[PDB]
RNA sequence: UCAACUUCAG
């Protein structure tokens, strides 16, 4: 719903790249070009963004209970 | 390389990124325990469920 | 009948990894310096969160779960604070813990990204790591939380979110010579990057007198403390629980004779 | 123990409510057995 | 209590034995409001 | 509450 802090296997902090990591690929860097430049080397990190679905944008259209 | 004792595992293990499921089936709905509990009205023996 | 003396060579120093070597020193010991930096450095991160109000998309205890593995500077006074067990004080205190605030709504139309960076610590010496940032929550417009966290000291033992470290990566012997791994096809396998074989020997020849030594650690921080001061707590977190256990077997000791 | 004569039904056993318990629903309401509604029915056309 | 409405998302108070319907607005589902009591949740 | 139905588990 949200990308994750912390890398579940090792536990490096992936919730700080998420946004630069779109930023990147609206840039013209591939995905894993993307990955590289944030930082991301084990495959364990890389997996974190790179197969992170962020369905908080789609809730957010949904209008608040109390306004 | 083996957590408990840091010595190499003597045989190489199989690893990678494989896509795994929470099925429904969790363990805290299914636990349960009877002792001298609620009764039926017609047998008189022990409820169901 | 007594301890080895082991050396250390630092190959590598940044303010989020360090490499070292240790020589002359047993697997044993070598293994559990490497368990102590996973899971026996304490560390300073929230484990008590009140929310106030959170009308966010997340739930209350979601967000919480997020607070808590957000990492929080413990260089100096994860050592001064005491443990919230060991307090005399009732609950939380100056001393035993650390408070934090989260004021955030999104009145503007657009959305409002909660970050670290909107945690406010009472104590300056404790900050979230930020000196982009972590992303806690995103408000859409009339979306608001409120909470308020203490942060206690504690190791990875306990929980994850106390972790002072990300990978620690422990190597030894590169070039397979105690043939402590077998492996059936040697040349498929690539080369370590600490192996001094050459290309066309894919395994160094067996020594059958070795014995493990010279290992090879890289110790990537998470950011709340320096990877030299997670090695060095780790070290002393050892021999403090060496030291402890020597207590304790004395006195019975004492109590048996 | 069993004459022929026995088998042919002149009286008609009712069993005791142990039997046909008398489902209560909220104190609302009771529902009757399936055996009580069918001994009404066989009181009714007796009675008929 | 205090609920709020469904639908324009304003709080309005009801009665008890007060039918379910939202001044202004007249949505028939309203919600309860969170409590002032404060729950401690464990960061783990 | 009880009967019925369907869906699942091994
Ligand atoms: C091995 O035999 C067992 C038992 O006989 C018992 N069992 C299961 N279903 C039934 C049923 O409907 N009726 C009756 N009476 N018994 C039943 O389950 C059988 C196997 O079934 P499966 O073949 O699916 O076991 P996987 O081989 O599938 O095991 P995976 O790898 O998933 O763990
Ligand atoms: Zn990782
Ligand atoms: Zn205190
Ligand atoms: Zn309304």
């Amino acid at each position: 719903m949200i990308i994750p802090v912390r890398c579940f296997t090792c536990g490096k902090i992936v919730g700080n790249k998420w946004e630069a990591y779109l930023g990147l690929l609206q840039a013209e860097y591939t995905e894993g070009d993307a990955l590289d430049a944030l930082g991301l080397k084990r495959y364990c990190c890389r997996r974190m963004l790179l197969a992170h679905v962020d369905l908080i944008e789609k809730l957010l259209n949904y209008a608040p209970l109390e306004k | 390389y083996n957590g408990f004792t840091g010595r190499k595992i003597t045989s190489q293990i199989f690893i990678g990124p494989t896509y795994y499921q929470r099925l429904k089936h969790m363990v805290d709905d299914k636990i349960h325990s009877r002792a001298r509990g609620p009764i039926q009205i017609l047998n008189r023996q022990p409820m169901e469920g | 009948p007594y301890a080895n003396q082991p050396t250390v060579r630092i190959t590598e120093l940044t303010d989020e990894n360090v490499k070292f070597i240790i020589e002359n020193t047993d697997l044993a010991v070598a293994n559990s310096i490497r368990r102590v930096f996973i899971a026996e450095v304490p560390i300073i991160a929230i484990d008590w969160v009140q929310i106030d109000a959170n009308s966010s998309v997340l739930h209350d205890e979601f967000i919480a779960h997020r607070l808590g593995l957000i990492p929080l500077t413990s260089d100096d006074i994860v050592d001064k604070l005491q443990y919230s067990r060991d307090c005399t004080c009732e609950e939380f205190c100056p001393e035993c813990s650390v408070e934090f605030t989260l004021d955030v709504r999104c009145n503007e139309d657009q959305t409002r990204h909660v970050t670290s960076r909107d945690l406010i610590s009472n104590s300056p010496r404790v900050i979230p790591v930020t000196s982009d940032d972590i992303l806690i929550v995103k408000l859409r417009k009339g979306q608001e939380l409120r909470l308020r966290a203490y942060a206690k000291k504690g190791f990875g033992k306990e929980h994850a979110k106390w972790n002072p470290t990300a990978g620690v990566a422990f190597e030894y012997d590169p070039d397979n010579a105690l043939r402590h791994t077998v492996y059936p096809k040697p040349e498929e396998w690539p080369k370590s990057e600490y192996s001094e074989l050459d290309e066309d020997e894919s395994q160094a020849p067996y020594d059958p007198n070795g014995k493990p030594e010279r290992f090879y650690y890289n110790v990537e921080s998470c950011g709340s403390l320096r990877p030299e001061t997670i090695v060095l707590s780790a070290l002393s977190g050892l021999k403090k629980k060496l030291s402890d256990l020597q207590t304790q077997l004395s006195h019975e000791i004492q109590s048996d004779v | 123990y069993a004459r022929p004569e026995w088998m042919i039904v002149t009286v008609l056993p009712v069993p005791p409510l142990s039997v046909r318990p008398a489902v209560v629903m909220q104190g609302s309401a009771r529902n009757q057995d399936d055996l009580t509604h069918k001994l009404a029915d066989i009181v009714k056309i007796n009675n008929q | 209590m205090i609920y709020i409405c469904g639908e324009c998302h304003t709080e309005n108070e009801i009665k008890s034995r007060d039918p379910i319907r939202c001044r202004e607005c007249g949505y028939r589902i309203m919600y309860k409001k969170r409590t002032k009591r404060l729950v401690v949740f464990d960061a783990r």
